[PDB]
Parts: structure tokens; sequence; C-alpha cells
């Protein structure tokens, strides 16, 4: 009787809810880029860690770049739960481009933990 | 695989803000009135492949109306927008619908009541009934809080493609690349960034 | 290069136009955007209409001809009566001829419906101008032409449809009352001929496109035509049978029959009752035989979304609910009509199962209409017993989360349904619960839904039955919790158990031992780290307390002390793992209980015990904070302080007037803290600049200030002893907040100050006239300068500002009398400034302050200040009000603008303004203000609206002024005026409509 | 998430 996403090759090191901003220098203004889960993904072949963040509901990528060891998280003047850092190659919108990002979290605790994991990931990309 | 979407409604109801949110993810606080129309390609990733909306974001203010109903020609779908904090914008929904279906006799239309994030709602849920006899889909939305902000496009996608099971899916995430005399350039831009406060610091996130 | 068409000196190149148009519609990017701006400039040309004949003739692009008609439309609508009479006739014949030619070409008629429909609408605009007074033969000739060609006939139905819409459906606020009535009577007078044509087409067949167009026009007629055309003909038979068979006509026909159900009909004619039954019977017959049987799964059908099924099922729901809400009584007596009645409702049951929010709300509204009727109407409920039983399951299974509108609607229907048969309701819910236990219908969503449903019918059963029911439910739920494994599954069930008990306070009240065990368990859950549990525990706690507070304040028979004492003793332990917000809810709940203690000495003792922790923390802070003002830089100290104050706000919120003893305990030190925090904020802004206000440091400090203001506001708004408020609270408060507000830079000023002051003036303003003066001095000018440069900056200050001026104007108008003339002038400027806001929070208060101000001045009688007010500001208010009335950018405030204007005009025509409003130079001595008012207004409108004739303005003002005692008519006249300023050559006799 | 106290209180009526 006969019967009738290009990221599953990686490992989730860290996951946290966050809101991502990009700095529009021309207008001197922070513009929101997306809100959702921010993930640290470790490629099982190269062991290189990246940030991958998607918008809720639409699941469109609003951040995709290597956590380079050259990057440095800075505090924003008006927040105790955010980090500011320059990115030299983000491919969320397509072609590799440089941005000045800011990422905010639910609390200072989640922010400090993020920085911990962020620097952990930097050490891994340092090999 | 693209569809023309016309977006109509009273001035200040948040049509342009709504589209901008979908295009870049930003929330525009300022009200810069649209002049005539602005066309914005908008693509969504679905289990049935990518779908492209050519969004014709039209002007709501009469003095900036432009070609008015001339913008509606050969539209394949539409969104009518109003403001739940402003009764007059709901009172004018029948007028926008009238001018719309006279040009587009048989298209899927979504009615959207925007700004439900604001506490002092004026257009109560129980009084919103215009969509019933006109077979419009209705959604409470907020461009600010992103409440139901994807529903209008999801519903329209399902109608246009003809698949009630169509779903938005995660776009493929390519591996990003690794990475001069511009160490001073970024340090300048970065200094300005730190000293510019992030907006809406009181928000949950 | 595309900008060539914008040169009217040269002949318009049609080829160039079509290129610009194509570049816009089919093109993209910058070329599209550039073409867009060129086209707008083209059609906006006030001479573009002249080149419309060229386009409609020589163009091959339908979009270009569409734009040409739009240009014409704009001309006909606004400048028609300004044209030479020859041009009017020319445009007319050109439009008629163009329509005729497009109809005769089967190719064009088939492939250019858009251009034709636009041409038709353009024709209708001409009719609104010319018909029937200058086109009496239009309808006769229309009917004649219809018999010759099918295409022309079909198009005439489209013209008549559009005509009916413009006259009856969209005439209000687009044409004057007189013009609307004229056209309505005109269509009414010649409809007999139109209906004859309509009925012949429908009866004689047979072109689908022709029938549909005719039915679509009929839908519009039914909005206004007398009922005789529907009942004294055979048309109901055709609609309810012939046209329900073909899917092409089925959709429109069903919409017609829906409106037929809404016709004005005599309720005494027995024959008409049979006709109303008959077309319902026929319609349901055709649906059962041609569409789907009553047993069909409409949920599945709707989900599949094949073709137009969703729209049809939507329309069927609207038809059934509309007809049955009005006529179901016609089916309830005759036994031969029982099958029909129940089949109709069985269709509604099936429709109610569809997964579609807005459709469900439509059917639910009907179900409410029904079960409410069965609840009150004798000898009815037994008829619907099987319908109601199915409905119980449908509603229980689709119960939504209470948090809200849909839930309340569902609750009401389900409560009715429970009254109608308690036994069946209980059986369904227990059965549903059994299927949660055997796992056949188990899910997180399904157990939550059932819990909400079970919770929604509390207080509908008898107490004894309820008790038996509640116990059975909790037992079953308890057993369900033990069954599951993992905290996730156990957490969902445990939460639902707490939800249900929180919904049955009558049960809890009757059984103290159980109530105690519930509360004690909630206290245990306040330690549970699992996400959501702690929030759930606190929300349930305060919810139970609100309803059972009396059982916490008294001594229970088997207890030594009131349970409120036990809660307070262990309050530190109970709340140790809670977040600050959760602790505050806990304290708020305790305050609710304490307020029920009517023994003052006991209440104050409980209050003192409850506030023990925050008061100790507080005392320790005040000592450390003052000795070393640097402590406040510490974010931890700032957070501690904020939370202490927030705890006081929480308790004060539930205790109101009873909170006073606790307020007095902290009051003076609190205001000292307010000052100290204020200094630091200022010091920080000085050392770091305005950006400092954005820092966590300063935002933390301002939170302290805001919470202090909130606490004082909260108490004063609920205070019963106003003597104490005035003599103890107000003076220190004003000394603490006013100067600080005035002398801070704009970005450092707290809008909460204005809000707090609004409450102070509201409750005790009449007792502190010197206080109110001081408030104005400190906040009026400096706040006004913040908000009078644009409409966007400082939005919170903006709203609170006018709320403050409003209450001062209501409660202590004397304060404005004491203002220097220069300051009173700013006050007037501020009010008019509020008119011009689109922000309704500002606009409405602005208009109200204006209205109340005029009244305040009026009550003063014939005195120098009142006289000087009218001389200085009367015509300012008249003209400013007129400006927002007519600028088409403040239509939201029309009603209050009209009221204000009517009040202003009435003052003069009642001779309540003693002094002359004019100079003895500009007008002869002896002229009444009445005559001068007409001159001023006539001149004002002439300059503001120069395209109006003097006769229009004179007639408008003549009507307006003599109608200044009747607001509905007054408003009508204003709306007629707003129509006429949009066009040229408006009829001045229109203003004689009333 | 055990709740033996609840049953005992329920069985007490
Ligand atoms: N609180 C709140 N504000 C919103 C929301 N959406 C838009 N706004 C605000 O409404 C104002 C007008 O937005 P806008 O997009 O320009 O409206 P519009 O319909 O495009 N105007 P126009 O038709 O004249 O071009 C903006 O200040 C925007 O921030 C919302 O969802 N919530
Ligand atoms: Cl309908
Ligand atoms: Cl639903
Ligand atoms: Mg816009
Ligand atoms: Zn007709």
């Amino acid at each position: 009787f006969e019967p009738v996403t290009m990221e599953e090759d990686e490992e989730v090191l860290y996951k946290v809810r966050a809101k991502l901003f990009r700095f529009d220098a021309d207008a001197k203004e922070w513009k929101e880029r997306g809100t959702g889960d921010c993930k640290f993904l470790k490629n099982k072949k190269t062991n290189k860690v990246r940030i991958l963040m998607r918008r809720d509901k639409t699941l469109k990528i609003c951040a995709n770049h290597i956590i380079a060891p050259e990057y440095t998280l800075k505090p924003n003047v008006g927040s105790d739960r955010s980090w500011v850092y320059a990115c030299t190659a983000d491919i969320a919108e397509g072609e590799a481009e440089a941005f000045t990002f800011a990422i905010r979290f639910g609390s200072k605790e989640n922010a400090d933990k993020f920085k911990e994991e962020f620097e952990k990931a930097q050490e891994i990309n340092k090999k | 695989v693209q569809f023309k979407l016309v977006l109509v409604g009273d001035g200040g109801t948040g049509k342009t803000t709504f589209v901008k949110r979908h295009l870049t993810g930003e929330f525009e606080k300022k009200y810069v009135a649209t002049l005539g129309v602005e066309v914005h390609p908008l693509v969504f990733h679905t289990n049935r492949g990518p779908i492209k909306f050519n969004v014709w974001d039209t002007a709501g203010q009469e003095k900036f109306g432009g070609l008015r109903d001339g913008y509606y020609i050969q539209a394949q779908c539409a969104i009518i927008m109003f403001d739940v904090t402003s009764r007059v914008t709901y009172k004018n929904v029948p007028n926008w619908h009238r001018d719309l279906v006279r040009v587009c006799e048989n298209i899927p239309i979504v009615l959207c009541g925007n700004k439900v994030d604001i506490k002092d709602r004026k257009v109560k849920a129980k009084s919103i009934v215009f969509h019933r006899k006109k077979n419009l889909q209705y959604y409470d939305i907020s461009a600010k809080s992103n409440y139901n902000f994807e529903k209008p496009f999801l519903w329209l996608a399902r109608k246009l493609i003809g698949d009630p099971n169509l779903e938005f899916v995660a776009m493929p995430a390519l591996a990003p690349p690794e990475v001069p005399a511009l160490a001073a350039q970024y340090e300048h831009d970065l200094e300005v960034a730190q000293t510019t406060a992030l907006p809406d610091e009181d928000d949950d996130l | 290069s595309m900008e060539g068409i914008l040169d009217f000196s040269n002949d318009l190149d049609i080829a160039l136009l079509d290129q610009v148009v194509s570049t816009f519609y089919q093109g993209s990017g910058v070329q599209q955007k550039q073409a867009q701006e060129i086209l707008t400039k083209f059609q906006d040309n006030p001479d573009a209409w002249q080149k419309a004949d060229q386009i409609l003739q020589f163009s091959t692009n339908p979009q270009s001809k569409f734009i040409a008609l739009s240009i014409l439309d704009k001309l006909i609508t606004r400048k028609w009566k300004l044209l030479p009479n020859d041009h009017r006739i020319g445009i007319r014949n050109f439009v008629v001829g163009m329509i005729i030619s497009m109809c005769q070409d089967d190719e064009v008629f088939k492939t250019q419906k858009n251009l034709i429909n636009k041409s038709d609408l353009t024709l209708v605009q001409i009719l609104k101008q010319e018909w029937p007074q200058n086109w009496p033969e239009f309808i006769p000739e229309l009917i004649g032409s219809s018999s010759s060609s099918v295409n022309v006939c079909e198009n005439n139905m489209i013209v008549l449809k559009l005509l009916s819409e413009e006259v009856f459906d969209f005439s209000a606020e687009q044409m004057t009352q007189a013009k609307a009535l004229h056209l309505k009577n005109s269509m009414s007078k010649e409809f007999e001929q139109i209906f004859k044509l309509c009925f012949q087409v429908l009866e004689q067949g047979s072109s689908s496109s022709l029938i549909v167009a005719t039915l679509e026009s009929l839908l519009r007629y039914l909005h206004w035509i007398p009922y005789r055309y529907i009942y004294e003909t055979n048309i109901l038979e055709l609609l309810s049978t012939k046209f329900m068979t073909s899917p092409d006509t089925r959709a429109i026909t069903l919409k017609c029959l829906t409106e037929v159900s809404n016709l004005k009909i005599p309720q005494d004619n027995d024959l008409i009752k049979r006709q109303t039954v008959l077309f319902f019977q026929n319609t349901l017959q055709q649906i059962a035989t041609s569409v789907m049987p009553v047993t069909a799964d409409l949920k599945a059908t709707y989900a599949n979304a094949n073709g137009n099924d969703q729209s049809f099922l939507q329309d069927l729901a609207m038809f059934l609910t509309t007809y049955l809400a009005r006529n179901r009584a016609l089916l309830e007596s005759d036994e031969s009509l029982r099958e029909l009645l129940l089949n109709a409702h069985q269709y509604l049951i099936q429709l109610s199962k569809i997964e579609e929010r807005e459709l469900f709300k439509t059917t639910l509204d009907y179900w409410h209409n029904l079960v409410a009727d069965l609840f009150y109407e004798p000898l009815k409920k037994h008829i619907y017993e099987e319908i109601c039983s199915q409905l119980r399951l449908v509603i229980i299974e689709n119960m939504v989360r209470p948090e809200i509108q849909l839930y309340k609607s569902e609750r009401e229907v389900l409560v009715y349904l429970t009254h109608l048969n308690v036994i069946d309701t209980e059986e369904i819910m227990i059965s549903k619960l059994a299927r949660q236990i055997d796992g056949s219908e188990w899910s997180w969503h399904n157990i939550n839904t059932l819990s909400w449903a079970i919770g929604s019918i509390s207080g509908t059963m008898s107490e004894d039955t309820e008790k038996r029911f509640v116990v059975t439910v909790i037992k079953d739920l308890l057993g369900l919790c033990e069954q599951k494994r993992g905290k996730d599954n156990k957490a969902v069930v445990a939460s639902d158990i707490m939800y249900v008990v929180g919904q049955y306070p009558r049960f809890l009240k009757a059984h103290w031992n159980f109530l105690r065990t519930v509360i004690l368990k909630l206290f245990e859950f306040m330690h549970e780290t699992h996400e959501g549990v702690q929030d759930m525990a606190c929300d349930t706690f305060i919810k139970i307390v609100q309803k059972c507070k009396y059982h916490f304040v008294i001594q229970q028979p088997r207890e030594s002390e009131p349970f409120i004492q036990t809660i307070i003793r262990d309050i530190q332990k109970t709340t140790a793992d809670l977040q600050p917000q959760q602790v505050h809810t806990f304290y708020k709940a305790c305050g609710i209980i304490i307020s029920e203690e009517r023994s003052v000495a006991e209440r104050n003792r409980l209050l003192s015990d409850l506030m023990q922790l925050p008061n100790m923390a507080w005392d320790t802070i005040v000592e450390q904070s003052t000795a070393n003002p640097t402590l406040l830089l510490d974010s931890e100290t700032v957070k501690i302080i904020a939370n202490i104050i927030k705890t006081n706000v929480a308790v004060c919120t539930s205790m109101g007037a009873d909170f006073y003893p606790q307020l007095g305990h902290i009051y003076y030190n609190m205001l000292q803290l307010y000052r100290a925090v204020s200094s630091m904020i200022s010091a920080q802004v000085a050392a770091e600049g305005l950006i400092a206000t954005k820092t966590p440091k300063v935002r933390g400090l301002r939170t302290i200030k805001k919470e202090i203001l909130k606490l004082v506001e909260t108490y004063i708004s609920k205070a019963r002893n106003l003597d104490d408020v005035v003599k103890v609270l107000v003076e220190p408060l004003l000394n603490a907040v006013l100067e600080d507000y005035m002398n801070n830079v704009p970005d450092a000023r707290d809008a909460e100050v204005l809000n707090c002051m609004t409450t102070v003036v509201e409750k005790v303003g009449h007792m502190i006239p010197q206080g109110v003066i001081l408030i104005l001095q400190s906040v009026f000018e400096c706040t006004l300068d913040m908000i009078n440069k644009d409409f966007t900056e400082y939005p919170e200050h903006r709203v609170e500002f006018y709320k403050l001026l409003k209450v001062i104007n209501e409660k202590s108008f004397a304060a404005f009398l004491e203002l220097p003339p220069a300051a009173f002038k700013l006050f007037v400027d501020a009010i008019c400034w509020a008119f011009k806001h689109n922000n309704r929070d500002v606009e409405v208060n602005g208009l109200q302050i204006a209205l109340d101000l005029v009244k305040n001045i009026e009550r003063m009688g014939n005195v120098p200040f009142a006289n000087e007010f009218h001389k200085n500001y009367f015509f300012i208010f008249v003209s400013e009000t007129f400006f927002v009335l007519t600028d088409s950018d403040h239509k939201s405030g029309f009603s209050k603008q009209a009221l204000l204007l009517m009040k202003l005009i009435s003052l003069v025509y009642d001779n309540k303004i003693s002094v002359p409003l004019y100079q003895e130079a500009e007008v002869p001595q002896g002229t009444s203000n009445q005559v001068y008012l007409s001159q001023y207004l006539a001149n004002m409108l002439s300059n503001a609206f120069p395209h109006l004739t003097s006769e229009q303005i004179a007639s408008f003002l003549s009507a307006l002024t003599k109608q200044c005692k009747d607001l509905v008519v007054f408003k009508g006249t204003l709306r007629d005026f707003l129509v006429q300023i949009k066009e040229v050559g408006g009829d001045p006799t229109d203003y004689l409509f009333a | 998430f055990e709740m033996t106290e609840f049953n005992q209180a329920l069985e007490e009526i």
C-alpha cells in the first residue's frame, strides 16, 4: 500500500533583544534601522563570529558584519544601556558599506553583558 | 513580479512615515507634507518568492494634491489611511474610497487606522465600520510602535498572489567580509556620534 | 527637454505630452519624478483647460486624456460660471460628443473603461451646473439613446449611477443646501422615467455587463427612492431569484437586497409583510441550491479564498444580519416560516466560525441583538434553543484575551447565553475542560481561551451553582497542572487557575480560608523567577483586593487580627524578589485595603506601618543627602529616592484624602529635596551645556522632581480638607517650584510644573487669588515665548500651558484683570495662537478659553475694563475666528469656531456692548454697533475673498447675523459660505434656505 | 509550581 537561510551552518553564541541605530552625519541625527533579536553567529568552518540582526515580523536583515577586533564600543552621552562603534563593512542592505552604529538594549545589564560577549567574540576572531 | 500600490488619506495621518519605516526602518518625527506623490519600490521576501510593491505615496493635503485621482490609474492595490486620534480623517475615508474605486473598480484595499500608540484615542474601535460593506480589510496600526505594521502588506500579498498561505520569510544572510589613512576620518564622525544623544531614551527599547 | 509642454506661447506638442505622461506612469527613478513635477505644473496652469480639446482629439494616450478631463473637471467645479456662455456650450458638446464616439467604437468601449468612466464623471459635473434649468431634455434624450445601442445604454447607467451619488450620497459639504435640494428634487421629479428604463433592462435581459451596470445604479437609487418603486413592482422577484443564480449579478444583487431591507416601510400593511418575507425566502432558496447548503463549512471556504468567496460570505453576513435584525419577528409566528428562520440563523452560525476578526465582529453584533431580545422578549428563547447552544461553543472557542473591546462584546453575549440556559453553558465548559485533560484539544492558547471564557460569566449563575461550578473547574485545572511537566507547561496552567479565581470574587468572599490560601500562594509566586509569573502574581493580588478589600480589613472569626496586618509584617520578605514597579503595585494594593478602615486612629497606624520601609530609607537619605549634596550624583541614591517617592505616589493613588498624614511626614523635607535636586540640574547644564539634560544623570534627577510634583498633584486632586491644602501645602509648594521653573533655561523646565499648578488652581484656586497671580507671573510669559515661534517645539509644555490658562480663566479670572495691559495683550495673542494649532489638544482649549473669556467679560457688565476689552479685542476675535473657519486647515474645530463666532455676533445684536466699536471719525455719530459690524465684516470678506460679489457677502452676513440665536442653522449658513468661496459665481439667494 | 495547599483548602468545603 503506497502512502500519499544562509545561517544554519553557524552556532548561536549570544542572543539579545535590541534596537539598532545608524548615524546620519549629514543631518546630525540618529536614525533607527531595526528592532529585533541581535545574534552572535559562529561559522563552524572558519570559526569567525559575526553580528546578525533581523527586524521583527518582516525578518529583514538590519545588521550583518564581522565583529572585527579593531572595533571599539563607546558609550553614548544620553544612555547607560547603549554602545556606539564604527563599522567598516556591513552588508545588510546589500553592498559592503561603512556605518556608525548605535545599539540599545532593555537594560544596562543586557548592555554590559553584550559588551562582554562582544569582546569575547573579538578574541575568537583574533584566533 | 511587481504590483502598483496607491496609498491615500488625509494629510498628517502618517502615510509617508509608514512607508519610510518599511523602507529604512526609521521613524520620522517631523511632518514634511508630501508634494503630489513619491514612488518607492518595496520588496518583501516570501515562501512564494520575492514580491515587489511600487508604492505610490500620495499627498493628503488638498493644496499639495497634484494629479489627485490621476495617481490611481492602473493601481493593482491600495491602502486607505486615517488617524484614530483625529475623527475628521475617518470622516473623510468614504471620500478617499470614492475617488479611488471610481478609477480602480476591482482591487484589494486595506483600511488602516494609524497612531493607536497614542493614549487619547478619538476614533473608537466600535465606530469603525465603513470597511464592512466595501469589503475592505481593516487593521489598527502604529508606524511608531510597529503594531501590525506588516499586516497590510501581508494581506495584500496574499490577495495579489492568490495564496492564502503566503508567509513572510527570513531573507538569506550572506557571510560578511573582513576589513588605511582614514583613521582620523572615522574618529571625527565617531566623536560627533557619541555626543549626539540617542532618541526616545525612555522607550522600552 | 520634457519641460517644453509648459510653454503655452507655442502650440502644445501632443507627442511631447504623451512622452512626459508615459515617463511618469511606466517610467521610474529620476525621469519619473521629473515628469511628475512637469505634469503637475501643466495641469495647474489656469489656461491648460483651453488645450483640453486638443488632447482629447489628437492624443493616443488614454492617461493624457484622463489628465485632460481632470483639468476640465477643475474648471467646471470652480470657474464654470465665469466663462463666456459660448465656452460653456462648447465644453458641454465636446464632452457629450466624446462620450458618444467612445460608445460607438466597441474596441474603445471594451479596452478603455477608465477613460470613459472619467468622461462620465466629467459630464456629471456639467449636469450639476447646468441641469435641469439649462438642459431639461437630458433624461428624456438619455432614455431615448439607450434603446438604440447596448453600449450607450450601459454607459448611461454609469452616468445615472454617478449622478445619483453626487446628488444624494456626496452632496453634503460639497454644494450649498439650496443647490443640493434643487438637484435632489430634480432627480426625484424625473425618476419615474429612469426607473422604467431600469426595470425594462433588468426584466428583458440579457447582456451581463448591462445588467450589472443597471443593478449597480439601482444600489444607489435605493438610498433615497420611495419604497413604492420596490414593493409595487415585480423587482424584488427579479432580485431575489433571477439575479441570485448568476455569480456576475449575485454580488451586486445581494447588496441591493441588503439596502432594500433598510427601506422606509409602513409596518401595518400585511401584504408588504408577505413581500418582505417572500424575497428573503427566495434569496435563501437560491443560496442553498446555487451556492452552498446550510451544512457547508464556510470557515474552510473562506480560508481557501477562491475567487470572490470571501467578499460573498462577507456580503451574505451583512444581508442576513441586516434583514434579521429588522424583520425576524415576521418569521417567528408562522410555523411554515420556522424552517426559513432557523436556516438563516444556521448560516450565521457557520459564518461565525470563519477566522476573520472584522467579520466576526459583524456577526457578534447581531448575536448580541438576538440574545438580548431573547432575554427580555416573552415566548421567544425556546425557538432559538438549538441556535443558542451552538453559539455558546462558537463564542467560548473564540474568546479573546481580556486586558479589550471585542472581549467585552463577547462577554455580554455569553452572559446572556448563560442566563438563557445555565445548565448547557456549564456542560459545554466542563466538557471543553475534559478535552484539555485528555490532550485531544490541549494547547497553551486553548487552555487560556477556555479560562477567559469561564472567567467571563462570573456573577450570572446562582451562588450555590457558582460555588459547585468554580470548585469543579479549579479541581480540574489543579489536576491538569500536576499532569504536565516542565515549568513552561505548569506555568500556563497555574496562571489560568489564578485568573479564574480572580474573576470570582463572590466565591472568594464567601470562603475566607480559601481566599487566604490564594493570597498566600500569590505571595509565593512573587519569588518565582519564571518569566511572567511575578507580574501575574501582583496583578492578581491587586485585582482580588479591589473586589474583596473588606475581608482584609476586618477580623475573620478564626483569626486573631485583620489579614492586612499580616501582609504588612512580612512585606519585606514578600516583595524581596520583585522589581520596583511590582513593589509599588503591592503597596498600592495595601493602600486600597487600609482605606476601608474607617477608624481614623487605626487607619493612620496601618498607614504608618505600611510606609515603614520607605520612611526609614527616606530618613536615612535626607540625613546623608543634605550633609553631602554630592551623594545625589550617585545614580544609586537617585534611583533609591525616586522609588521611595514612587511608593508614596502608589499608596496616595489608592488612599487619596486618607494619605495626608503620610504626606505631612515627608512634605517639608521633600520640597527641600526638590530644591537641592533643582540646583544640581542647573549646575550640570552650566558645566556640560544643554546636552546634560539628555544624560542618565540629569534624567534621573528630573525624575525625582517629576515624581514629587506627581505626588503633590495626586493628593491635592483628591483632598477633602482644602483648608489644610491652602494653609499648609500651597505656599511652600509655590516657593519651591515657581522661581525654579522661571529661572531655568527652556530645555530644563519641567512641563509637569504646569500640570501640577493646573490641579492646584482647579481645587483651591478660588481661595488663593494672590497665589494664582504668582503662578501667572512665573510661568505665563516665559512659557509663551517657548511655544510661540512654531507649532511643534515643546509639545508637552504647549498642551499643559493652555490647560493652565483655561482653569485660571474659569476659577480665578481676577488674575487676568490684575495683569498689566501689555501682559493681557499677550494673553489674547496666546488664545488666538491656540486657534491656529492643528493639534486638537491645543485647539479645543484655545477656543474654549476664548468663549469663556467673552463670557467673563460679559458678566462684568458696563464697566471700563469690559468696555476697553471690546474696543481693543472684539474685532480681533471676530476676524481671527473667521480666518480659521475659512482657511480649510482647521476643519476639525468647526463646531466650536461657529459657537464662538455666534456668541460674538450675538453680543452686538443684543446690544450688550455699551460703547461704540468704532472711531467717531470713520463712522457718523449715532451708528449702531450692529450696522458697523456689518460694514467691518463686509469689508473684511471683500478683501479676504475678492472673487465674491458684494451681493454674496451681503446676503451671507444678512443671513448669518439674523440666525445668531440658532446654532444648527448658523452652522449651515457657514458651511454654505465655505462652499461658495471655493468657486466663482455662487448664488446669493442660497443663504435664504432656512 | 506545586499547590497542595489549594486542594486541601478546596476539600475543606
Ligand atoms: N504618535 C504617532 N505619530 C505618527 C505615527 N505615524 C506618523 N506619525 C507622525 O505624523 C506626522 C505626519 O506624518 P506623515 O507621514 O508626514 O503623514 P502624511 O500622511 O504622509 N502627510 P501628507 O499626506 O501631507 O504627506 C509625523 O510627525 C509623524 O511622526 C504614529 O503611528 N504614531
Ligand atoms: Cl454589503
Ligand atoms: Cl476571528
Ligand atoms: Mg506624506
Ligand atoms: Zn439606472
